[PDB]
């Protein structure tokens, strides 16, 4: 149904406010906020959101506390001031997906339309993208397990339309723009290996742990496609790609001729002014 | 007609083998060679200005 | 109809000879088969151009697969002369066979292995393979990472 | 065999299926007709090149070999990251 979503940083800075208005009490649980957006178009666009007092139990996980009057009053007044945005779903700040999320999401599945779920981290130490759109749809399983709520990962992007780019750029004054060239390219080409190294290294360790020490079926069926796609590149002998290395290396030669020739053109004004300025300033100094 | 370059091909007498091939990237060596020939005059004129100002 | 639908396996028409014969013999259904063969030449054109049409259509089906069926051996399995196979190639030159490769020494044909420009063909294949491995690797990795959360 | 000259010949198919050499073309034609394999072979002399396929049941030697090749890929990407980033961070930053 929905291919991609658009999440503005305003809601995540509202999660910064979720971490600001705590009051130093010692709970810091998965505070659930009422996510708002535009479900009209096929693409989802989050503009702003708000929160609702949400408290769980220490031992029992099935305890969840929501509010209907606060949702209808905040949504009623928010719709009165801005009717272009309506309820879409919710989101929790907890890093782990608990079992009670089917009951928490089930309320906004009954009263509200199909709600999207977003899992983020309480500490911004994760290098990866903090936002993951999880659609709440029921899927048929091939093994015969009963139909239940399944959270499929929907791709997400963090973009601002008109003003939040200006506000973020003015508040930071440290981040740089695209700036195609040497630095913005070589930084990605340096740290990219760590950007994949922390993800893969962080995932395959617990993966290999759950291979031998795993039960409660983790959908082992998708592991066959995992190792299949991993074995779709069986160390090609590079025999056919030699001519492609001749093409890319020939373009490399083109960049060699462009650099040497163009820089040789740049040497004109320098290697002329260095003489005509020094000898004339010297002969005319005294 | 191959000497007239109306199509891609080449004949043979000993074996009679027909080969058809083409070279699409024609606009690379032309622009590169023109940049080399045009830059030759730049470096030579630079050596004329420096050779004039020195000796 | 199911054999003529798609994925036409290379089979012998001798099994269809008795099927068409009994198709002319039985009168319970499709009775006007003798009316199909009413004219002395029209039915012969429908039959010769019918077997020709399927013996070209199966070539158009196996032409999608690059398995290199080695039509020199296929002419032996079909039990027919190579001259009318050259006439079949005379039907392919008007059937747009321009994307093919022949051999002077041998008789094996090639429906693939073009000049293969690395900036277009290997570019496309490497794009779909590498990118497909990247995003496909991206989906089930974190998806399974969410599947293992329910075990706690 | 995931790697190390995956390319094969019809001798193993005809030997394992006790079928003649005349029916292997119909056998691979049926294999491509089912849709579980996309293998297209550009061979001249009889050869069997295969492509993407799904086990769909189980493979423990491919789980252990999956850990071997996976750890090898991970330590090679890590080795290239430390190698390039080692002096690259010191000269460019």
């Amino acid at each position: 149904a929905v291919q991609k979503v658009v999440v503005h940083p305003l809601v995540l800075l509202s999660v910064v406010d979720h971490f600001n208005r705590i009051g130093k009490v010692g709970n810091q649980k998965r505070v659930v906020g009422v996510l708002l957006g535009s479900w009209q178009k096929k693409v989802l666009d989050v503009s702003n959101s708000f929160a609702v007092p949400f408290d769980e139990d220490d031992k029992d996980d099935s305890v969840w506390f929501l509010d209907h009057d606060y949702l209808e009053n905040m949504y009623g007044m928010f719709k009165k001031v801005n009717a272009r945005e309506r309820i879409v779903g919710w989101y929790h700040t907890g890093p782990k997906l608990h079992k009670n999320d089917i009951a928490i999401n089930e309320l906004m599945k009954r009263y509200c339309p199909n709600s999207v779920l977003v899992i983020i981290d309480v500490k911004p130490k994760d290098l990866g993208l903090p936002t993951e759109a999880y659609i709440s749809v029921e899927e048929v399983h091939d093994d015969g397990t009963p139909t239940s709520k399944t959270f499929e990962h929907v791709t997400s992007e963090i973009g601002a339309e008109e003003a939040e780019e200006v506000g973020v750029e003015h508040l930071l004054r440290d981040i740089k723009d695209t700036t195609v060239g040497t630095l913005s390219q070589r930084i990605t080409n340096q740290v990219h290996g760590l950007k994949g190294l922390n993800s893969k290294l962080l995932d395959i360790r617990s993966y290999l742990e759950k291979v031998a020490t795993g039960k409660l079926p983790i959908n082992h069926q998708i592991i066959y496609q995992l190792q299949d796609v991993f074995n779709l590149l069986p160390d090609v002998s590079l025999q056919e790609f030699v001519k492609a290395f001749y093409l890319k290396t020939n373009d490399q030669m083109v960049v060699v001729y462009l650099a040497s020739l163009i820089r040789s053109v740049v040497a004109l004004h320098n290697l002329i002014n260095n003489k005509i300025a020094n000898r004339d300033a010297e002969k005319k100094e005294g | 007609m191959i000497l007239d370059k109306k199509f891609h091909g080449i004949l043979d007498q000993g074996e009679g083998v027909l080969i058809i091939f083409d070279e699409p990237p024609v606009d690379k060596t032309y622009e590169a060679a023109l940049e080399t020939i045009q830059n030759m005059s730049k470096v030579v004129d630079s050596l004329y200005n420096k050779a004039k100002k020195l000796t | 109809l199911l054999k003529l639908f798609t994925t036409m396996e290379l089979m012998r028409w001798s099994t269809l000879v008795e099927d068409y014969g009994m198709e002319l013999r039985k009168g319970s259904l499709e009775s006007p088969a003798t009316d199909v063969f009413g004219s002395t030449e029209e039915g012969e054109k429908r039959w010769k151009d019918l077997k020709n049409r399927v013996v070209e259509h199966n070539i158009r089906i196996m032409a999608k697969y690059y398995t290199r069926i080695t039509m020199k051996r296929m002419a032996q399995l079909l039990d027919l002369s190579v001259d009318e196979s050259e006439a079949f190639l005379s039907n392919l030159v008007v059937n747009k066979t321009i994307f093919a490769k022949v051999d002077r020494l041998a008789g094996i044909i090639n429906f693939q292995r073009p000049k293969d420009p690395n900036n277009l063909l290997n570019d496309w294949s490497q794009k779909l393979n590498s990118l497909m491995s990247l995003v496909n690797k991206t989906t089930h990795l974190i998806a399974k990472e969410e599947m293992i959360h329910n075990l706690q | 065999r995931p790697a190390n000259h995956r390319q094969l010949t019809f001798e193993e198919i005809a030997k394992s299926a006790k079928i003649t050499v005349n029916e292997v073309e119909l056998l691979v034609m049926k294999a491509l007709s089912v849709g579980l394999v996309k293998g297209s072979i550009d061979e001249v002399d009889k050869r069997v090149h295969m492509t993407w396929v799904q086990p769909r049941v189980l493979d423990l030697q491919q789980i252990k070999g999956m850990k071997d090749r996976l750890e090898f890929w991970c330590t090679d990407v890590k080795s290239m990251e430390m190698l390039v980033e080692h002096q690259a961070h010191d000269i460019l930053t």
